[PDB]
C-alpha cells in the first residue's frame, strides 16, 4: 500500500522548486541551497520505497491519469515500480544532490547560477520520467527532454562557437538513434497493438526482428556506442558539473537503460545479440585505445565512461540484465568521483585542463588525491569495492558463456587499458613534479567540496558490499570454473597497473620521444571524429544547395512548369497583337477563313 | 602585411618548441631538448646566402608538421584553448545601458553621471578626430591598417571610442 | 547584399540551359522518385501478394 | 452560424471606430469572438453538428475554426509595428482585408457543399493579394502576387469543372449525402483525369516538391499580418479539402496515390534539407513549413485511421508555431531592417526573453514528445509504417534534419557573439513578447487533453 | 464624464454583442423551420408529456 | 466495489504472514506505522468530512439507453432516411465493440503484471480472450480505411461470407 | 535631382518619449489601456476560463457513455458462455446469400 505513495511523491516533489523558480520569489542566494535540499529530501523520501523493496519485492504499476482512449489503444500516465526503477532512483538522487553541492563551489562567479540549478533539476525530472515509465511514449518523454536539456547544459556558455557545435553533434547523435525509437513504436503499435511495456512482453514476440534492432540503434544513440560515439568526448565542452552528472553517471546510461528494460522480449531472438556483443566489445576497446594517450583532463575520463557503457551493455548482451543494472549503480557511484575530483582540481589549477601542466598535487590537494586513487581503483576493479562486485563478476561471467570469439578479448584487453588510463590519470595529474604555472592560487579546503567527495566517497567504498548482498538473488550463480579465468578479471589489470606504469616512466627516461604512427591514431581519437564529420556533413549539405537549392528548386522545378508556360504565352503573343494595320491583310484573312469554313475543312459537309 | 625573413624563424621557433614542451611534458626533459633545439637552431647563424636561408626553411617546417604533436598543447586563453571566447556570454556592449529604463539608470546614479561625461568627451572630440584623419591620410585612404595618433593635445587619438570602451575581457 | 542576391534571385538570370544542367537535373530530380517507386511498388506488391494468401501474420495487427 | 454575423459585424467595427480606437475596437470584438467560436469544438459523437441547412460542423473543422477565430487577434497587435505611420484609411482597409478574411475561412470549413466550399475556398484569395502586394515591403512582391495566384487557380478550375461534372452525374456533393451515397470509383480511364482534378487543387494549396515554388515567393515578402494567416490557415484549406473530398475517390486512391505521396516522401526531405543551407531568415519558416506541411499528404494518401487523426494533429500544431516562428522573424527584421539570417546574431544576450520564445518555437518545431507536433507526427508515422515498412527510413531521416534547421536558427541568431556594429536593437516591448505568449501558451496547454485536435476519427 | 461624449467614444462596442445576439437568434429561428420529425425517428419515440407539447425547440 | 469482479475480474490476493525470525527490529515495519499514524489518518479525516458533505445533497444521473434500430442491411437501397439511423447504430457499435477490446486490453493488461515472473501461465487464458478477441475485431471493423461505414463494413462481411462458403463447399466435395 | 524624394525615416523606438512605452502605438494612455486590454480580453478569460471551458467539456464523443454500456454487454456473454463478442456484426441469417 505505500509503495505507490512515496516513489510517486519522490517525482512530484522534485518539481517544486521549478515551479517556484518560474515565480522569481527566489531572490538569488537561497535558490541553489534550496534546490539541494529539495533533491537531498527527494533522495530521502526515496529511500523508503527501497527498503521496502528487499523486504519483500513488491513491483506496481501506477498507471493514474488516462491521456488517449485511441479506440483499441489506451495511452494513460504509467509508471512501472519495479526492481531497476525503485532501485536505480535513490542512486540517481544520491549522485545528483551531492553534485548540486559541488556546483556551487565551481560556479560561483557564475551571473546565472539560478537558471543552471533550473537546468539541473528540469533534467532531473525528464531524467526521472524516463526511468519509471512504464508506457512506450513516456520513455520517449524522457529520452527527447534530456536530450533537449543537453543541448542548452553542454550549450550553456553560448559563447564560444565549439560549445554550439558539441551542442549541435550531441543532439545529432542523439537525433540518429531515436530513429530506431522511432521505428520500435511503429512496430509494437502496429504488431503488438500497444504501447505500454508489460504488455508487450505479454503478448511474446518470439520473433522481434525489426523492433529489437530499432531499440539497439536507439541504445546506441544515447550510450554513444559505435557510429555515434563520439557526441559523448566532446560533450565535455560544457561545464564539468554538467559533463560530471548528465554524461558520465546519468544521461548516457540511459540509453543501456532501455534495453534491460526490454530484456523479457529481447533474449528470444539469438541474433540480436550477436551485435550487442559486436557493438560493446569495439566500442570499449576503441574509446579505452583514444583514453590512453589523450591529454585533455576530463577527455580520458569521458572515454572511459563510454569504455564502461560497451562493457555493461555486453552483459544484456550475453543475458545478463540484471547485472548490467548492477554495473548501472557502481558505476554511477565513482565516476562521478572521478568527474568531480578532475573538476575540483581544474578550478584550483586556475581552469587548467591538461595532464602536460598538472603533477605533483598528490601532496598540495590529499582529499582528492585520496578520492581519485580509491575512486580509480573501483574503476579498475579492486576486489571487495564497488567496482569489483559488478565489474570483475561481470569478466567471471563473460568469458564463461556462449558468446563470439573475440568479443571476449576487449573486454579482456579493454579491462586491461581501463587500468592503464587509470594509472596515466594517477601519474601525470597528481604525481610527478609540479608543472604548473609558478603561481600557486591551488586550495580545497571548503566544507562544500569536502562534504561533496565524502558523501559518495563512504558510498565508493561501502556501497559494493550494501548492494551485492541486500538484492534478491536473480541471476544464476557462477560457481564452477576454472582457476585462471576465475582470476584474470584482477590478473589483466595487474599488466594494465605494470605495463603502463612502464611506459609512463618512459618519460621520466631522458630521451626524445619518436611520434609512432599508432600514437597518431590514438591522439585523433581513431580517426574517427576527423572523417565522420568532414566528409559525410559537408557531401550531404553541398547537395542541399548546388543540388537541392540551387539546381532543382531555384532553376529546374520553377523552369519546367511555370516559366515554361509563361514563355510559352510569351513566345509568340507578339504577332497576336503585332498587326500591320493594313487592311488589305486583315481582310485577306477574312478570305481564308471563309474558304476553311465552307470549302477546306467544311463544316457544312 | 609582410612576413619577413625575420619573423618566419621567430615564429617557427615559437610552435617549434612550444610543441616540444607538450612532447616532453617532464621539465628537466623538456629544457634538454629546448637548449638542442636552441643551439642547433644557431648553429647556422652566419648564413648570409638568403637561398640556403629559405632552405633552411624548408627542412624546418615540414617534419614539423611531422613532428607537431598530434594533439597539440594550447593554453586556455589561446586559439583552440579550452577557455577561449568562454565569456562572450556576459560581455554585453556599452551601449545597451541608455536603454535603462528610468529606475534603471537611478539604480546607479553616479555611474549614469559619469556615463554620461563620458559620452561627452566622444561628441565633442568626434569631429575633431576626423578632421585630423583627414588631414594626414595618404590619397587613396590610407595604405596601412595602423592608425595615427594624437598629433597635438587635447584631442583624443583618432577613432578611440570603442577600443577604449570594450567590454572587460572579464565582465561577468 | 551582394551574397544574398547571388545566392537567392540571382540563379536564374544567369541560368543557362545547358546539357551539364539538363543531366544534373535529371538525376537529383526524378531520378530518386523513380528509385523510390521501384522500392517501394515492389514491397507493396510483395505485401499485398504475401497476405492475399494468409503468410503475413495478422494475429494481433488490428490498429492498422 | 453564431459565429459569421459577429464576424461581419466587426466590418462596420473597424471602419466606422475612432481615428486611435480603430486597434483597440477591433482587437477586443476578435478576442471575443473567440467565445462564440470556442463553443465548436463542443461537439457530439460520431455524427456532425449539422445547425443550419448550408453550414455544418464536425470534429475536423472545429479545431480549425477556432484556429482562425483565435489567429486574428495575433496579426491584430503584428500588423501594430509597421502600420502605424500610414494614413487612416488605409489602416481601417487593412482591418478589412483581415476581417473579410476571417468570414471566408470562418464559412469555407461550415459549408456542406462541395461547390460552396470551393467558392469560398478560393474566395479568400482576393483579400490575400491585397495583402501582400498593397501592404508588402520588398520588390518582388509583385512577382509574388502573379505567382500565388496563378498557382492556385491553374489547380483550382479544373476541380470547378470536376465539382460540376459530380453535380450531374449522381446528383448533389452535399458532404453528408457523398458519404451516404457513396459510389467506388472504377479504373476507367476517364476516372483517372477526375481523380487528378479532384485532388490537384488541394495539392497546389499543399505545397508539393514541385508545386510549391510560391511557399518562398509568398511567405517571405508578405506582411507580417498576412504571413501568418497564409501559413497558419490557408495552407490548411486544401488540407480540409483533402479530408473531404476523399470520400468519394475510393479504390481509385490507392493505386492512383504511388505518384503523389512518393513525391511528397522525398520532397520533404529535400525541403527540410533546403531549410540546412539558407540565407534568409524567413525562408526557413517557408521551407520548414513545405515540409511539415507535405508531411500530412502521405497521411491523408493512405487514408489510414491513424494517418487522419496524425494530420490534423500535425495540421493545427503546425499552423501556431509556423505562425510563431513568423513572429519571431518581425520582431528581429524590425530591430535590423533586413531578413538576412548571419547579419543579426547572438541576440540572446540583448533579449533573453526574446531567446526563450525562439527556443520554444524551434524546440516546438523540433516536435518534442509531448507536444502536438510530435504526436500528430507519430501517428503519421505508425500509420505510414503499416502501410510500407521502408517508409520509416524516409520520414524518420526528416526528423533527422527537422531537428537540424531548427537549432541552426537558434544558433547562429540568438546564440553566439553578437555582431558590433548594429546599435538598433532596444529592449522588446510588451507586445511582442505578449504576442509570442498568446502564441506558445494555446499549444502547449492543450497538450493535457489534445482529444478536440485529433479529429474525426478520434 | 459627458455622458454624450462617452456614448459618443465608447458607443461603438453595441453592435458586435448584438451581432452574436442577432446571429443565435437566426441560428434560433433557422431551427424551427428546420423541424419536421418531432419525436419522429425511430431511435426516439419517446411518448410526449401531458405536461409539455414539445420534444425540442 | 464501485466496479463489477467479473468483467474487470480480480482474481483472489494471498499475502504470508510477517514471520520475522531476526531479533533486530524490522524497519519496515517502522516506516509504515508512522506513515499510517501521521499521513493516512488525516487524509482519512478530509475524506470522510467530504464523504458526509456529499451526502447532504444527493443529485443523481442514469444511463442513456438507445433502442434497437434496422441496420444497413435491411435498410433500403438509397433511401437515406433509414440509412442514417443505421449508420448512426453501426458507429455507436463500433464505439462498443472499441470498448470491449479496451476491457480485455485492461484485463489483459493486469494480469501480465499481477503473474510478475509466472506471466506465461496464469494469464494463457487471458491471451486466449484478447485472441479471438483481436481476431474477431479484424474480422469485424479493420482495413475500411479512414472513410469507414456500415456498407463498406457489410461489403467486408459478404466479402468474408462469399469466400468461406466457397471454400468449405468445394473442400466438403 | 533625379526623382524628388523624402529620406527614408529613422526608426522612431517608442520608449524615447515614454520609457513606459508598452510597443502599441504612440499616445501614453492608450498605450496604457492597450495593454491592458489585450492582457484582459486574451490570457484571462480565453487562455483561463476558455481552457477550463473545453476541458470540463461534457462528454466527448460520449466516451464515458461508451465506457460505461460496455462492462454490461460483456457481463451477458461469458455468463451463457458464448463468445464475448461475435466474429460478424451483421446477423448472418436474414442475409440474402447470392446464388
Ligand atoms: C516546460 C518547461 C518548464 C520549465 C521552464 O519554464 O523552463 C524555462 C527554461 C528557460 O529558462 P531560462 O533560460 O532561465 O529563461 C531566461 C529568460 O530570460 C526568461 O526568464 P527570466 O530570466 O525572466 O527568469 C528566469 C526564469 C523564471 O521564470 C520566468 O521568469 C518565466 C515564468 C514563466 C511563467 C509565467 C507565468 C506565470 C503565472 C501563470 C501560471 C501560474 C501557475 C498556475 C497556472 O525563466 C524561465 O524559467 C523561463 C520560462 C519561460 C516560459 C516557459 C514555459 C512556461 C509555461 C508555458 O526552458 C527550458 O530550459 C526549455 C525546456 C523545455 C522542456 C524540456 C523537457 C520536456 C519534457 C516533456 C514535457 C513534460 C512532460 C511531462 C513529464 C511528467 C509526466 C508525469
Ligand atoms: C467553465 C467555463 C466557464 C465559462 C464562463 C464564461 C466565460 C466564457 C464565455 C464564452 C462564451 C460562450 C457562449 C456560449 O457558448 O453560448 C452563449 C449562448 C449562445 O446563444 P443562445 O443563448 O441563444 O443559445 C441557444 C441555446 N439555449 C437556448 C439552450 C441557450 O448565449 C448566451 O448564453 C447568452
Ligand atoms: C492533473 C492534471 O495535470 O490535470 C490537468 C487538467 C486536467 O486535464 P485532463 O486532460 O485530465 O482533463 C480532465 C477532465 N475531467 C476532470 C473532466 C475528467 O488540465 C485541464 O483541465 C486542461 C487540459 C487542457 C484542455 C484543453 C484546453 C484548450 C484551451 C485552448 C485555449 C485557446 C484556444 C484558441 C487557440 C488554440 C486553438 C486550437
Ligand atoms: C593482457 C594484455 C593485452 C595487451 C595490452 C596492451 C596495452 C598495455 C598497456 C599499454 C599502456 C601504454 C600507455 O599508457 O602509453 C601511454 C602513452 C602516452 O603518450 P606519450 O606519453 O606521448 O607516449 C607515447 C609517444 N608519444 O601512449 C603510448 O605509449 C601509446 C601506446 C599505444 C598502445 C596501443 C595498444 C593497442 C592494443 C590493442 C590493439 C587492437 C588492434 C585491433
Ligand atoms: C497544375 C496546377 C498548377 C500549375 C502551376 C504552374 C502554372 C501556374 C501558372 C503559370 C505560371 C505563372 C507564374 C507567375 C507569372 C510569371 O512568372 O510571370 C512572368 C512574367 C512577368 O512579366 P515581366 O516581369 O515583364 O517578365 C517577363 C519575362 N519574359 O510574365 C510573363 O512572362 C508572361 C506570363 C504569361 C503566362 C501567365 C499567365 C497565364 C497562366 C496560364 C497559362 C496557360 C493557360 C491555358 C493554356
Ligand atoms: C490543360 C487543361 C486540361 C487538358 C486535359 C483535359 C482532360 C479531360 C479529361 C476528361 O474529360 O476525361 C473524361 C471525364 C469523364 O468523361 P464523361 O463526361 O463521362 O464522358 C464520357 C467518357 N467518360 O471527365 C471528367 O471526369 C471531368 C472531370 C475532370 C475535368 C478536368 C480534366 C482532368 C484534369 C486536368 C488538369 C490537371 C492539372
Ligand atoms: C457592453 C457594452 C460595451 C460598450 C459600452 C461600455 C464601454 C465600457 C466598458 C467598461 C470599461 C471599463 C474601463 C473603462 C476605462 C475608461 C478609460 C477612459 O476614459 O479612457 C479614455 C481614453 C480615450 O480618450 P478620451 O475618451 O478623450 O479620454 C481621455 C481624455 N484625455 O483612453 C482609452 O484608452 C479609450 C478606451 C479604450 C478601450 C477601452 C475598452 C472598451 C471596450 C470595453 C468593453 C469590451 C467588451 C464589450 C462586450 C461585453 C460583453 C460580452
Amino acid at each position: 500500500n505505500p509503495f505507490a505513495s512515496l516513489t510517486l511523491t519522490t517525482l512530484i516533489i522534485l518539481t517544486i522548486p521549478i515551479m517556484m523558480s518560474n515565480s522569481n520569489i527566489y531572490k538569488t542566494n537561497l535558490y541553489p541551497n534550496y534546490v539541494k535540499t529539495t533533491v537531498s529530501y527527494a533522495f530521502t523520501l526515496s529511500l523508503v520505497p527501497l527498503l521496502m523493496f528487499m523486504h519483500t519485492g513488491q513491483e506496481m504499476i501506477i498507471s493514474n491519469w488516462h491521456w488517449m482512449t485511441l479506440q483499441t489503444v489506451e495511452l494513460s500516465l504509467s509508471f512501472k515500480m519495479d526492481y531497476f526503477s525503485v532501485m536505480f532512483i535513490p542512486v540517481a538522487l544520491f549522485v545528483t544532490w551531492s553534485i548540486m553541492e559541488f556546483s556551487m563551489w565551481y560556479m560561483h562567479s557564475d551571473p546565472f547560477i539560478n537558471r543552471f540549478f533550473k537546468y539541473l533539476v528540469l533534467f532531473l525530472i525528464t531524467m526521472m520520467i524516463l526511468v519509471t515509465a512504464n508506457n512506450l511514449f513516456q520513455l520517449f518523454i524522457g529520452w527527447e527532454g534530456v536530450g533537449i536539456m543537453s543541448f542548452l547544459l553542454i550549450g550553456w556558455w553560448h559563447g564560444r562557437t565549439d560549445a554550439n557545435t558539441a551542442a549541435l553533434q550531441a543532439i545529432l547523435y542523439n537525433r540518429i538513434g531515436d530513429i530506431g525509437f522511432v521505428l520500435s513504436m511503429a512496430w509494437f503499435l502496429t504488431h503488438s497493438n500497444a504501447w505500454d511495456l508489460q504488455q508487450i512482453f505479454m503478448l511474446n514476440n518470439e520473433c522481434p526482428n525489426m523492433p529489437l534492432i530499432g531499440l539497439l540503434l536507439a541504445a546506441a544513440g544515447k550510450s554513444a556506442q559505435f557510429g555515434l560515439h563520439p557526441w559523448l568526448p566532446s560533450a565535455m565542452e560544457g561545464p564539468t558539473p554538467v559533463s560530471a552528472l548528465l554524461h558520465s553517471s546519468t544521461m548516457v546510461v540511459a540509453g543501456v537503460f532501455l534495453l534491460i528494460r526490454f530484456y523479457p522480449l529481447m533474449e528470444t531472438n539469438k541474433l540480436v545479440q550477436t551485435m550487442t556483443l559486436c557493438l560493446g566489445a569495439i566500442t570499449t576497446l576503441f574509446t579505452a585505445l583514444c583514453a590512453i594517450t589523450q591529454n585533455d583532463i576530463k577527455k580520458i575520463v569521458a572515454f572511459s565512461t563510454s569504455s564502461q557503457l560497451g562493457l555493461m551493455m555486453v552483459t544484456i548482451g550475453i543475458n545478463q540484465p540484471h547485472l548490467a543494472f548492477l554495473h548501472i549503480c557502481m558505476h554511477a557511484f565513482f565516476k562521478a568521483m572521478l568527474f568531480m575530483c578532475s573538476g575540483s582540481i581544474i578550478h584550483s589549477l586556475n581552469d587548467e585542463q591538461d595532464i602536460r601542466k598538472m603533477g605533483g598535487l598528490y601532496k598540495a590537494m590529499p582529499f582528492t588525491t585520496t578520492a581519485l586513487i580509491i575512486g580509480s581503483l573501483a574503476l579498475t576493479g579492486m576486489p571487495y569495492l564497488t567496482g569489483f562486485y559488478s565489474k570483475d563478476l561481470i569478466i567471471e561471467a563473460v568469458n564463461m558463456s556462449y558468446t563470439n570469439a573475440w568479443a571476449l578479448l576487449m573486454t579482456l584487453i579493454a579491462t586491461s587499458l581501463t587500468a592503464a588510463y587509470s594509472t596515466r590519470i594517477i601519474f601525470f595529474a597528481f604525481l610527478g613534479k609540479p608543472r604548473f604555472p609558478p603561481l600557486v592560487l591551488i586550495n580545497e579546503n571548503n566544507p562544500l567540496l569536502i562534504n561533496s567527495i565524502k558523501r559518495l566517497l563512504i558510498g565508493s567504498i561501502f556501497a559494493g558490499f550494501i548492494i551485492s548482498n541486500n538484492i534478491p538473488p536473480m541471476t544464476v550463480p557462477n560457481t564452477t570454473m576454472p582457476l585462471y579465468m576465475k582470476m584474470t578479471a584482477l590478473i589483466v589489470t595487474i599488466m594494465g597497473f605494470m605495463l603502463a606504469l612502464e611506459l609512463n616512466n618512459t618519460t621520466y627516461y631522458l630521451k626524445f620521444k619518436y611520434p609512432s604512427q599508432t600514437y597518431k591514431f590514438s591522439n585523433m581519437l581513431g580517426y574517427y571524429p576527423s572523417i565522420m564529420h568532414r566528409l559525410p556533413t559537408y557531401h550531404n549539405l553541398s547537395m542541399s544547395q548546388k543540388s537541392a537549392s540551387s539546381l532543382l528548386d531555384l532553376i529546374w522545378l520553377e523552369t519546367i512548369l511555370p516559366k515554361t508556360t509563361s514563355f510559352i504565352q510569351m513566345k509568340m503573343s507578339i504577332m497576336v497583337s503585332n498587326q500591320k494595320g493594313l487592311i488589305k491583310l486583315y481582310f485577306l484573312s477574312f478570305l481564308i477563313t471563309i474558304m476553311i469554313s465552307m470549302t477546306l475543312f467544311n463544316y457544312h459537309e | 602585411a609582410y612576413l619577413t625573413h625575420q619573423q618566419k624563424v621567430l615564429r617557427l621557433y615559437k610552435r617549434a618548441l612550444r610543441h616540444l614542451e607538450s612532447w616532453c611534458v617532464h621539465r628537466d626533459k623538456y629544457r634538454y631538448f629546448a637548449c638542442l633545439m636552441r643551439a642547433r637552431f644557431d648553429e647556422h647563424k652566419n648564413e648570409k646566402d638568403m637561398v640556403k636561408a629559405t632552405q633552411l626553411l624548408r627542412q624546418a617546417e615540414e617534419e614539423f608538421w611531422y613532428g607537431q604533436h598530434p594533439q597539440p598543447y594550447i593554453f586556455p586563453e589561446s586559439p583552440g584553448g579550452t577557455s577561449y571566447e568562454r565569456y562572450e556570454c556576459y560581455k554585453v556592449p556599452e551601449w545597451c545601458l541608455d536603454d535603462w529604463h528610468p529606475s534603471e539608470k537611478a539604480m546607479y546614479p553616479d555611474y549614469f553621471a559619469k556615463r554620461e561625461q563620458w559620452k561627452r568627451l566622444r561628441r565633442e572630440s568626434w569631429e575633431r578626430e576626423v578632421k585630423q584623419l583627414q588631414e594626414e591620410t595618404p590619397p587613396g585612404g590610407p595604405r596601412t591598417e595602423a592608425l595615427p595618433p594624437a598629433r597635438k593635445e587635447g584631442d583624443l587619438p583618432p577613432l578611440w571610442w570603442h577600443i577604449v570602451t570594450r567590454p572587460r575581457e572579464r565582465p561577468m | 547584399i551582394r551574397w544574398t542576391y547571388a545566392r537567392s534571385a540571382n540563379i536564374y538570370p544567369n541560368f543557362r540551359p545547358t546539357p551539364k544542367t539538363s543531366l544534373l537535373g535529371a538525376l537529383f530530380g526524378i531520378g530518386p522518385l523513380f528509385f523510390w517507386y521501384y522500392v517501394f511498388k515492389t514491397d507493396r506488391d510483395k505485401k499485398e501478394k504475401l497476405i492475399q494468401e494468409g503468410k503475413l501474420d495478422q494475429t494481433f495487427n488490428i490498429s492498422y | 452560424l453564431k459565429i459569421i454575423i459577429p464576424t461581419t459585424m466587426l466590418l462596420p467595427m473597424t471602419w466606422m471606430s475612432k481615428h486611435n480606437m480603430i486597434w483597440i475596437n477591433a482587437t477586443v470584438h476578435s478576442l471575443l469572438i473567440s467565445l462564440i467560436s470556442l463553443s465548436l469544438l463542443n461537439q457530439l459523437g460520431e455524427n456532425s453538428l449539422n445547425f443550419s441547412l448550408t453550414f455544418f460542423s464536425d470534429s475536423l473543422s472545429a479545431p480549425l475554426l477556432v484556429l482562425t477565430t483565435w489567429l486574428l487577434p495575433l496579426m491584430l497587435m503584428a500588423s501594430q509595428s509597421h502600420l502605424s505611420k500610414e494614413t487612416t484609411t488605409r489602416k481601417k482597409l487593412y482591418i478589412t482585408m483581415l476581417i473579410l478574411l476571417q468570414l471566408f475561412l470562418i464559412m469555407t470549413f461550415t459549408a456542406t457543399e462541395l461547390i460552396l466550399f470551393y467558392i469560398l475556398f478560393e474566395a479568400t484569395l482576393v483579400p490575400t493579394l491585397i495583402i501582400i502586394t498593397r501592404w508588402g515591403n520588398q520588390t518582388e512582391r509583385l512577382n509574388a502576387g502573379l505567382y500565388f495566384l496563378f498557382y492556385t487557380l491553374a489547380g483550382s478550375l479544373p476541380l470547378l469543372v470536376a465539382l460540376v461534372y459530380i453535380q450531374n452525374t449522381t446528383g448533389s456533393l452535399n458532404f453528408l449525402i457523398i458519404h451516404y451515397w457513396s459510389h467506388p470509383l472504377s479504373n476507367s480511364w476517364s476516372n483517372i483525369f477526375m481523380w487528378l482534378a479532384c485532388i490537384m487543387a488541394f495539392m497546389v494549396k499543399m505545397p508539393l516538391y514541385g508545386l510549391h515554388l510560391w511557399l518562398p515567393k509568398a511567405h517571405v515578402e508578405a506582411p507580417i499580418a498576412g504571413s501568418m494567416v497564409l501559413a497558419a490557415v490557408l495552407l490548411k484549406l486544401g488540407g480540409y479539402g483533402m479530408m473531404r473530398i476523399t470520400t468519394i475517390l475510393n479504390p481509385l486512391t490507392n493505386y492512383m496515390a504511388y505518384p503523389f505521396l512518393m513525391l511528397s516522401m522525398w520532397g520533404m526531405i529535400m525541403t527540410s534539407s533546403i531549410c540546412l543551407r539558407q540565407t534568409d531568415l524567413k525562408s526557413l519558416i517557408a521551407y520548414s513549413s513545405v515540409s511539415h506541411m507535405a508531411l500530412v499528404i502521405v497521411a491523408i494518401m493512405i487514408q489510414t485511421p491513424w494517418s487522419f487523426m496524425g494530420a490534423t494533429a500535425l495540421m493545427i500544431a503546425h499552423g501556431l508555431t509556423s505562425s510563431m516562428l513568423f513572429c519571431l522573424a518581425n520582431t528581429n527584421y524590425e530591430r535590423v531592417h533586413s531578413r538576412t539570417m548571419i547579419l543579426a546574431r547572438g541576440l540572446q544576450t540583448l533579449l533573453p526573453l526574446m531567446a526563450t520564445w525562439w527556443l520554444m518555437a524551434s524546440l516546438t518545431n523540433l516536435a518534442l514528445p509531448p507536444s502536438i507536433n510530435l504526436i500528430g507526427e507519430l501517428f503519421i508515422i505508425t500509420a505510414s509504417f503499416s502501410w510500407s515498412n521502408i517508409t520509416i527510413i524516409l520520414m524518420g531521416m526528416n526528423m533527422m534534419i527537422t531537428a537540424l534547421y531548427s537549432l541552426y536558427m537558434l544558433i547562429t541568431t540568438q546564440r553566439g557573439k553578437y555582431t558590433h556594429h548594429i546599435n538598433n536593437i532596444k529592449a522588446s516591448f510588451t507586445r511582442e513578447n505578449a504576442l509570442m505568449a498568446l502564441h506558445i501558451l494555446p499549444l502547449l496547454l492543450l497538450t493535457l487533453n489534445p482529444k478536440m485536435i485529433l479529429g474525426p476519427l478520434y | 464624464m459627458n455622458v454624450l461624449q462617452i456614448v459618443r467614444d465608447h458607443w461603438v462596442h453595441i453592435l458586435v454583442p448584438v451581432g452574436f445576439v442577432f446571429g443565435c437568434y437566426l441560428d434560433r429561428r433557422s431551427d424551427e423551420k428546420l423541424t419536421a420529425f418531432r419525436n419522429k425517428s425511430l431511435l426516439f419515440k419517446r411518448e410526449l408529456r401531458p405536461n409539455e407539447e414539445v420534444t425540442w425547440k | 466495489d464501485s466496479w463489477d469482479k467479473d468483467v474487470y475480474p480480480e482474481p483472489p490476493r494471498r499475502t504470508p504472514a510477517p514471520a520475522p525470525q531476526t531479533s533486530l527490529p524490522n524497519p519496515v515495519t517502522y516506516l509504515t506505522k508512522i506513515f499510517d499514524l501521521l499521513v493516512d489518518r488525516p487524509v482519512t479525516l478530509a475524506r470522510e468530512f467530504i464523504e458526509q458533505q456529499h451526502a447532504k445533497n444527493r443529485y443523481y444521473y442514469y444511463h442513456r439507453e438507445f433502442r434497437r434500430v434496422p441496420d444497413i442491411t435491411e435498410c433500403e437501397e438509397k433511401d437515406i432516411l433509414c440509412m442514417f439511423e443505421a449508420e448512426m447504430q453501426w458507429r455507436r457499435d463500433y464505439k462498443v465493440d472499441q470498448e470491449i477490446v479496451n476491457i480485455i486490453q485492461e484485463r489483459l493488461k493486469a494480469c501480465q503484471q499481477r503473474e510478475g515472473e509466472s506471466y506465461r501461465q496464469n494469464c494463457a487464458k487471458e491471451l486466449e480472450q484478447f485472441t479471438q478477441v483481436s481476431k474477431a475485431f479484424q474480422d469485424r471493423y479493420s482495413d475500411l480505411g479512414a472513410h469507414y461505414s456500415a456498407r463498406k463494413c457489410l461489403a467486408k462481411q459478404k466479402q468474408r461470407m462469399l469466400a468461406e462458403r466457397k471454400a468449405a463447399k468445394e473442400a466438403a466435395a | 535631382i533625379r526623382l524628388q524624394e523624402d529620406p527614408d525615416p529613422e526608426d522612431e523606438n517608442l520608449y524615447e518619449k515614454n520609457p513606459d512605452s508598452h510597443g502599441y502605438d504612440k499616445d501614453p494612455i492608450v498605450d496604457l489601456w492597450n495593454m491592458r486590454v489585450v492582457f484582459f480580453f486574451g490570457f484571462s478569460i480565453v487562455l483561463v476560463l476558455g481552457s477550463t471551458f473545453v476541458a470540463y467539456l461534457p462528454d466527448y464523443r460520449m466516451q464515458e457513455w461508451a465506457r460505461r454500456e460496455a462492462e454490461r454487454l460483456v457481463k451477458y456473454r461469458e455468463a451463457n458462455g458464448l463468445p464475448l463478442m461475435e466474429s460478424n456484426c451483421f446477423d448472418p441469417n436474414k442475409i440474402q446469400l447470392p446464388e
